[PDB]
């Protein structure tokens, strides 16, 4: 259960962050692919070397659609709804993985946040992560 | 754990720059404001109704600097984490009773404060050598539930 | 997402358990207590003993509530809304500890439930107590 | 890890009533069917389509009877898991990248088998004593993750 301040303070970092989050979605899937090399067996027919074409775009089809859970965040079940189905059902992503996604997430925020990244915002944005990977794992299926 | 030349390499000069007198106690304070059920093993430490409070709190500090004099002892003893960790894992398993999962949280949150504070220079590269190292002392800690 | 199969499912192994839902409640704790010792620093009251007095007491009250939440699977947040502010805010549980109660009561329902303990309704039965652990631990603050 | 003489009478005991031409089957249908992105790994088994497709699948019953065979391997060998688990750690890890959380979860399901088989025989400190096996294995068979 997101909290209004919690709302807000996501709010302020996605601003922040503005026409940089396709970037800084690119740079949390190198620094999971690197930090926790399983998650690369999801990705077999990615080319996953730095500056690689196809992680840059996938980066922004993450953040994309990080953002329009933030949009949507009264309704996220029903926002995040095809993307549940395809994460559970097709790609069978393993539960834990969310969590590493989420994790790498953060950093990359931290690294381009100095003064956004307060313990405050840092909480509402590890919130915001969890209630996202939480939708997004309550398929299976 | 094993660490290469390189992930040694990349692990040991960012860590000569981190102020060891702040450090532990912004990690030690980020854990008990986002994971806030880890707050029930501090009781004592007073004052914890908000962030501001957590974070100015002078026995927090205090006792994240023993932390991170922990985390710089692994990193010094790294290919003997077990050793190193031995009394601590006593400590936090077989008295305290803290799940281990929050070892691994406080790593990750430590991981963090080392990106918030190096910015760039905590690179992808950086960030894996150092996931490493937090996952190493983690399971060291909890050594005494295995 | 529970869906009607596994509502189905989870109210058949309901109605099986019956009358013993208390004893079994208690059961499952004890078995907690005896696999994940951790979890005991909740209990520092308690005598966790065999036999106590408070386990049974206690057991009776967590199988009360999972048919409470059995009763209004539809509508869990609201059903245990108390219950999560409780094990969130004044007990501060730590999450991975509703992963190992959950764990112990399909145990206890397994070692009493010959007939009814099919793959089909353990899964129904996991995704139910997730169901649950997912709600009580939608409070952290 | 070091089970007492009593933890060790309550798992040999139990373990010599085991059935190791079903149980390891068992086990592996219901990590599929409870657990389903664990099919992820078993593509070449064919149907999984349903719970029932699962547990009749000859594969599955079949491969499930090679797993039981390691589990019984660390009963034999309970002081050394890790000698035990090498080269099946160098497998799952190395090769297979399997999440070592997925070890912890087909460990819980042994648990839950041994339960419904055995019934009131398998009793909280059985149980226990169980868990500290299981345990034991997935740390073993993560190894090389650490
Ligand atoms: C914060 C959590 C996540 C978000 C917001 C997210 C978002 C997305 C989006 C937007 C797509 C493309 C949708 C489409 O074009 O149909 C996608 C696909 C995919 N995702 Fe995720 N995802 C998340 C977590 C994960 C995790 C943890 C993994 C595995 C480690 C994963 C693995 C994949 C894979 C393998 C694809 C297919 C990629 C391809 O073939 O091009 N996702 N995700
Ligand atoms: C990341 C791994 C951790 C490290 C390296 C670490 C390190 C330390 C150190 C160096 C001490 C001082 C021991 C002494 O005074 O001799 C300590 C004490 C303590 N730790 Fe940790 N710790 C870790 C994780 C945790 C977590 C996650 C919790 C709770 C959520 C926790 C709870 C405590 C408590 C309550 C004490 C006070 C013990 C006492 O004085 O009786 N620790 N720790
Ligand atoms: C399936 C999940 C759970 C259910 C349905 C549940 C249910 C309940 C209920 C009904 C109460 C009493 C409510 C009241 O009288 O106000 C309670 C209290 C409590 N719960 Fe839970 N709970 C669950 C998980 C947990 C876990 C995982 C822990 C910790 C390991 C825990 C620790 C406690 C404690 C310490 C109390 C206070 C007991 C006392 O002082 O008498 N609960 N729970
Ligand atoms: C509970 C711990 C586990 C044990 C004791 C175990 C045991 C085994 C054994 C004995 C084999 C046969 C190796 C050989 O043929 O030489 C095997 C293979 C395999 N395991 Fe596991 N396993 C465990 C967990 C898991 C999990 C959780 C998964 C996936 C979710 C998995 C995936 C596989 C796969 C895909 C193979 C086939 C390997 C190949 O033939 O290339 N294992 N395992
Ligand atoms: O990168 N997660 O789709
Ligand atoms: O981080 N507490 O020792
Ligand atoms: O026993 N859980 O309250
Ligand atoms: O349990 N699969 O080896």
């Amino acid at each position: 259960v997101l909290s209004p301040a919690d709302k807000t303070n996501v709010k302020a970092a996605w601003g922040k962050v503005g026409a940089h989050a396709g970037e800084y979605g690119a740079e949390a899937l190198e620094r999971m692919f690197l930090s926790f090399p399983t998650t690369k067996t999801y990705f077999p027919h990615f080319d996953l070397s730095h500056g690689s074409a196809q992680v840059k775009g996938h980066g922004k089809k993450v953040a994309d659609a990080l953002t329009n859970a933030v949009a949507h965040v009264d309704d996220m079940p029903n926002a995040l709804s095809a993307l549940s189905d395809l994460h559970a059902h097709k790609l069978r992503v393993d539960p834990v993985n969310f969590k590493l996604l989420s994790h790498c997430l953060l950093v990359t925020l931290a690294a381009h946040l100095p003064a956004e990244f307060t313990p405050a915002v840092h909480a509402s944005l590890d919130k915001f992560l969890a209630s996202v990977s939480t939708v997004l794992t309550s398929k299976y299926r | 754990v094993h660490l290469t030349p390189e992930e040694k390499s990349a692990v040991t000069a960012l860590w000569g720059k981190v102020n060891v007198d702040e450090v532990g106690g912004e990690a030690l304070g980020r854990l008990l404001v986002v994971y806030p059920w880890t707050q029930r093993f501090f009781e004592s430490f007073g004052d914890l109704s908000t962030p501001d409070a957590v974070m100015g709190n002078p026995k927090v500090k205090a006792h994240g600097k023993k932390v991170l004099g922990a985390f710089s002892d692994g990193l010094a003893h790294l290919d003997n984490l077990k050793g190193t960790f031995a009394t601590l894992s006593e400590l936090h398993c077989d008295k305290l009773h803290v799940d281990p999962e929050n070892f691994r949280l406080l790593g990750n949150v430590l991981v963090c404060v080392l990106a918030h504070h190096f910015g760039k220079e905590f690179t992808p590269p950086v960030q894996a050598a150092y996931q490493k190292v937090v996952a190493g002392v983690a399971n060291a800690l909890a050594h005494k539930y295995h």
